[PDB]
């Protein structure tokens, strides 16, 4: 069944740059959305960008609108998050979720989560 | 009453009603014929099994139908099969993704591919603006979303209730080392303390609280004690100004402000056992003060001062204006012969004016 | 920033009550849809109830409506989820959500979960 494993978290200072990629398995890759969340601390999940199945459509929520990217590449089953002019407000765990066309459900699993800590 | 397909007698809600031609059918019938034109015919075959009377060889109904029929397929389908209908979708009917939307009323998530900018929802028929998202009303015919939402916000009576705390909130307080905002009027202690850095600095004019010893500004006399350093524009100093003369900078400038609401509901931050908790101010409202107390309202007046980059200096006497060149130009002033009061101001207002100016770091609007 | 925060969770034997809080802050409560979802063991993310803005409207999943009950205090920005006759399949996760109208996503938000057990 489904499993997401996420990759790439680390320090990074502000101003700074990060990729972070999620490696997915157990379903049809290109069969669903793909999208991004996050742990602030002392906090729940807060959304951060979906990709459709293909890519033709990318959603930012308006924190992160500009300075991330988010991709994927369907042939190796990955999904992409770059984050650039990081801040210490985006500090917190990164997840990598499987889309859903469920009510209610943009996403059904999320993975393990790694961590991003802006320094300062 | 019965499968149309198959012909086995079940009750109407035990199967499933086709939404383009009222057929009904059970679930096995539907499910084997749909997953069978996915897996072994093309997209155009996915008709009804019964009268085949969607007339999919037009453009016409072709998106509206497959916006309607996604619903029934991808609850009576199993996976990789629902999944090989939005692939065949993408491939044969649309070249790209189909435009998926989320109802914010009912968490309804649908295939939406019409030219209109308002969608209804399928599950709770509530119409939508499908780029805001919000409920669509006939004033946001012809008007950007950027319109339509200051209009709503303007017209909402809780928001109006308000008042005046809404505008000292919506003023923020950003951290300048770490960036972090917070929605909180700058309220009576201009020392404030950033959560993410811990630094410290004045929320008026964003110049940091220097800890024992640590303040590095020339000829300082206080360097052993906590403290920051205030342009002369700044809260810290200006909320010892009396409403009255902070009034009278803005009105010789043709600055208007309330005096009357358009206790005090500002709202501030209180630690509780389990964080932090939203205590409105409280504090008595004068008459005269628009709703908030003193201390709200002089801010109130203070931003607008800083807004406009209005100069207290143009209001010093002379005794003000030796206590800011001793401060700010770090020399004793002195009159010079044949000076009487009034060239004696002129001159330290000047040189005032020109050496120092105003808050480097004040937010001002 | 946004808050949600869960509480009510517990041990509960079969056919027994059980009543959540959501405890919001940091967003203008009244002006956004609610909801409840919830992650059983080993399994996905199932949505349980949405409430419209005022509560005009409720909507719940088929294996819940009519045992759980979903409903919001705007005056105490709380969310409530009133669940009787608790089931085994009922052990899960729960989490409020909350709504949204920023263009691909449902919900922006949920809350850290408050664990359920059904005997
Ligand atoms: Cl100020
Ligand atoms: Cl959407
Ligand atoms: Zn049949
Ligand atoms: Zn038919
Ligand atoms: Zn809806
Ligand atoms: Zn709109
Ligand atoms: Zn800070
Ligand atoms: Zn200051
Ligand atoms: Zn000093
Ligand atoms: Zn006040």
């Amino acid at each position: 069944e489904v499993q997401l494993l996420e990759s790439g978290g680390g320090l990074v200072q502000p101003g700074g740059s990060l990729r972070l990629s999620c490696a997915a398995s157990g379903f049809t890759f290109r069969g669903y959305s793909m999208a991004w969340v996050r742990q602030a601390p002392g906090k729940g999940l807060e959304w951060v960008s979906t990709i459709s199945p293909i890519g033709t459509y990318t959603y930012y929520a308006d924190s992160v609108k500009g300075r991330f990217t988010i991709s994927r590449d369907n042939s190796k089953n990955t999904l992409y998050l770059q984050m650039n002019s990081l801040r210490a407000e985006d500090t917190a765990v990164y997840y990598c979720a499987k889309g859903s066309y469920s009510r209610g459900t943009p996403f059904d699993y999320w993975g393990q989560g790694t961590l991003v800590t802006v320094s300062s | 009453q019965e499968c149309a397909v198959c012909g086995w007698a079940l009750p109407h809600n035990r199967m499933q009603a086709l939404t383009s031609c009222e057929c009904t059918i059970c679930p096995d019938c539907f499910r084997q014929h749909f997953t069978i034109a996915l897996k072994e015919k093309h997209i155009t075959d996915m008709v009804c099994p019964a009268c085949g009377r969607p007339d999919l060889t037009d453009d016409t109904q072709l998106l509206s139908y497959f916006s309607t029929l996604d619903i029934q397929l991808r609850e009576s389908l199993e996976p990789d099969a629902y999944a090989l209908f939005h692939k065949k979708l993408t491939e044969g009917v649309l070249m790209r993704d189909p435009k998926f939307l989320w109802c914010a009323q009912c968490s309804f998530g649908f295939i939406y591919e019409r030219e209109q900018l308002e969608a209804t929802c399928p599950q709770c028929h509530q119409t939508f603006c499908v780029r805001c998202k919000r409920q669509w009303e006939e004033q946001h015919r012809g008007r950007s979303c950027e319109d339509f939402q200051n209009w709503k916000r303007m017209n909402d009576p809780e928001y109006q209730a308000q008042g005046l705390a809404m505008y000292l909130q919506e003023n923020g307080i950003d951290c300048p080392k770490c960036k972090f905002s917070y929605a909180l009027a700058r309220g009576g202690c201009m020392h404030f303390h950033c959560t993410q850095c811990r630094h410290q600095f004045c929320s008026g004019c964003y110049n940091a609280f220097y800890a024992k010893n640590k303040c590095p500004e020339p000829n300082c006399r206080v360097k052993k004690s906590l403290h920051g350093h205030h342009p002369r524009d700044c809260l810290f100093y200006l909320r010892d100004w009396t409403a009255l003369r902070l009034q009278k900078l803005l009105q010789d400038n043709n600055v208007m402000f309330n005096t009357e609401p358009p206790g005090c509901r500002v709202i501030e931050q209180k630690e509780v056992p389990n964080g932090l908790r939203d205590e409105a101010c409280g504090k008595e409202t004068p008459a005269g003060y628009a709703g908030l107390c003193q201390a709200h309202y002089k801010e109130y007046l203070v931003s607008l001062i800083n807004a406009h980059s209005l100069d207290p200096a143009t209001l010093y006497e002379v005794e003000e204006l030796e206590t800011a060149t001793e401060r700010y130009l770090h020399v004793r002033p002195q009159p010079l012969a044949g000076e009487d009061p009034p060239a004696y101001q002129a001159r330290l207002l000047q040189k005032l004016t020109e050496e120092v100016p105003l808050g480097q770091s004040i937010p001002r609007r």
